[PDB]
């Protein structure tokens, strides 16, 4: 649970942030690092190299809807099981996602928030939104309890 | 670790230089804020900010890291004096070296960005893997 | 959960199970396989060596104390949160027992299944065992999740 | 790993003989019963108690094991062919890896009691991690 000064510096940081490429660069960042989740995303063509993983205008497209779905997330902070619901099901009926790649992913995002904002991304900044893609990663592994 | 890898690791850690004492300060306390399990391991020391010892850790622990960037082939030997502490007596649990890793790419994130690329991150976080190994490859 | 001829397996096998020796090996085997598990056990004396651990008697009456409450989990199934819900305020703030562990010593008890059953413990029995593990390590990790 | 780690291995693996293929068959049997996911590295699989094929595999997965104890030093260099395989092409995620080692475990405390001692238990869990990071070091 978020205290008021960490959930006022959540969502203080995040209207800063650029929807269209953050998410792109999270799941991009994602497929070279842990190069295993590149299996759920044969279908997005070239991520050889990584250059072509990160200009990939799928790996971008699709980044943005992950994003759309943190950005749910830190709307609703009191009902992430709820928000979650369907994209649970989702990950854990139909796409077999290990629940582990969901924590790597919100680790990443944290990465790229570090990059985008610098001195900005505070370390109780960090530790607030430590918070958030850990209550995500569990409210998406919900299916598999 | 592949020998463009190597070469990444070292530019990165090439704009750290005389900065490295107070990224591993940083990493250590971004670690003890957003991960509290981590303090456990340090209730002789004063984990408020700015403390001298978390300032002084921090050089150890980036100077450790210096001497694996330096000794890129078979590290088990240059951080076998290390792998003691932690894993024989303190017995740190493998996760925390998971959790510093993460902790050390957000600093570095942070502090160097045209020197953070995706290359890069995958290369450190690589490489932080491997010292994090090398770290816990003897248990009794 | 699981079908209840995996639930009458289960509480068939669990019939033949003493209370015991096979919770001191579990606990005991959890400390020797992952001996970062030790530093929770400080107060316990000498475990330097594997037979140090195996043949301490704070170990052996812990370890009673584990399987004793996964006997009080496997009589309540249907429910694993209100069984545990003396046990998981008890291990996480207080204790800082990493939920990672809470997987391990599941893992742990299932090979002492194994060690003590052998052809016994046939493949679709441990799948139903699997199950309840997992229950029982995702209900002891119940705060701060 | 550790020199007391590597010879508890040998005992193991020495005293495990010819039918090593049921050995490595069970446990993969073991696997698709205890974790569904583990079945989509198997489209084309109809693997129930008794199939032609998993015994097959099941050797597959025992001889690489056994290659791996005769060379426990150059264990990245000997299994060098597997790594590409379960990267580069199918890209197994490492978890799964940890859901076959346990069930390997299962089946040596199964067969081999007087050998499954904690000490020989805690080198094999050690062994079989050290072959899993082998097989996945390769994806970059
Ligand atoms: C907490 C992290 C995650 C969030 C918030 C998230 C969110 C989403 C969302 C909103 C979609 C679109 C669903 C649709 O179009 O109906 C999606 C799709 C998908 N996700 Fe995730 N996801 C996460 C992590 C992952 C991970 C770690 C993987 C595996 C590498 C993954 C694999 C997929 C795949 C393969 C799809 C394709 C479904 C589609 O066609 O859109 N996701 N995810
Ligand atoms: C103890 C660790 C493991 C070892 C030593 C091992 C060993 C092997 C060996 C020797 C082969 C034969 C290669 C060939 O096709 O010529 C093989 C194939 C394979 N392994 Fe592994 N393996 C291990 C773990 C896993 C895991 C965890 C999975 C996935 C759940 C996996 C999936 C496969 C698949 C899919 C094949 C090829 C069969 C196909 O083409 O559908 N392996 N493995
Ligand atoms: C969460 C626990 C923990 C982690 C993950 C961790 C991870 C790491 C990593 C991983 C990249 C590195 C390179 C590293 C390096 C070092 N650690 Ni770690 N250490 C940890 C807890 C410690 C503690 C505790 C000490 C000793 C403190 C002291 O008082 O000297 C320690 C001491 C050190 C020292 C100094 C020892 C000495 O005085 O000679 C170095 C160097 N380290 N540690
Ligand atoms: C590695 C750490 C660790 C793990 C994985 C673990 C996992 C488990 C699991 C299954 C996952 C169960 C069912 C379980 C059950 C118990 N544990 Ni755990 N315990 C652990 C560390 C402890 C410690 C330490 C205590 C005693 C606390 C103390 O400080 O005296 C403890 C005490 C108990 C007690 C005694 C309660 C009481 O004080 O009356 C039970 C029962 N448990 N523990």
């Amino acid at each position: 649970h978020l205290t008021p000064e960490e959930k006022s510096a959540v969502t203080a940081l995040w209207g800063k942030v650029n929807v269209d490429e953050v998410g792109g660069e999270a799941l991009g960042r994602l497929l070279v690092v842990y190069p295993w989740t590149q299996r759920f995303f044969e279908s997005f063509g070239d991520l050889s190299t990584p250059d072509a993983v990160m200009g990939n205008p799928k790996v971008k497209a699709h980044g943005k809807k992950v994003l759309g779905a943190f950005s749910d997330g830190l709307a609703h902070l009191d009902n992430l099981k709820g928000t979650f619901a369907t994209l649970s099901e989702l990950h854990c009926d139909k796409l077999h996602v290990d629940p582990e790649n969901f924590r790597l992913l919100g680790n990443v995002l944290v990465c790229v928030l570090a990059h985008h904002f610098g001195k900005e991304f505070t370390p109780p900044v960090q530790a607030a939104y430590q918070k958030v893609v850990a209550g995500v990663a569990n409210a998406l592994a919900h299916k598999y309890h | 670790l592949s020998p463009a890898d190597k070469t990444n690791v070292k530019a990165a850690w090439g704009k750290v230089g005389a900065h490295a004492g107070e990224y591993g300060a940083e990493a250590l306390e971004r670690m003890f804020l957003s991960f509290p399990t981590t303090k456990t391991y340090f209730p002789h020391f004063d984990l408020s900010h700015g403390s001298a010892q978390v300032k002084g850790h921090g050089k150890k622990v980036a100077d450790a890291l210096t001497n694996a960037v330096a000794h890129v082939d078979d590290m088990p030997n240059a951080l076998s004096a290390l792998s003691d502490l932690h894993a024989h007596k303190l017995r740190v649990d493998p996760v925390n070296f998971k959790l510093l890793s993460h902790c050390l790419l957000v600093t570095l994130a942070a502090h160097l960005p045209a020197e953070f690329t995706p290359a890069v991150h995958a290369s450190l976080d690589k490489f932080l893997a491997s010292v994090s190994t090398v770290l816990t490859s003897k248990y009794r």
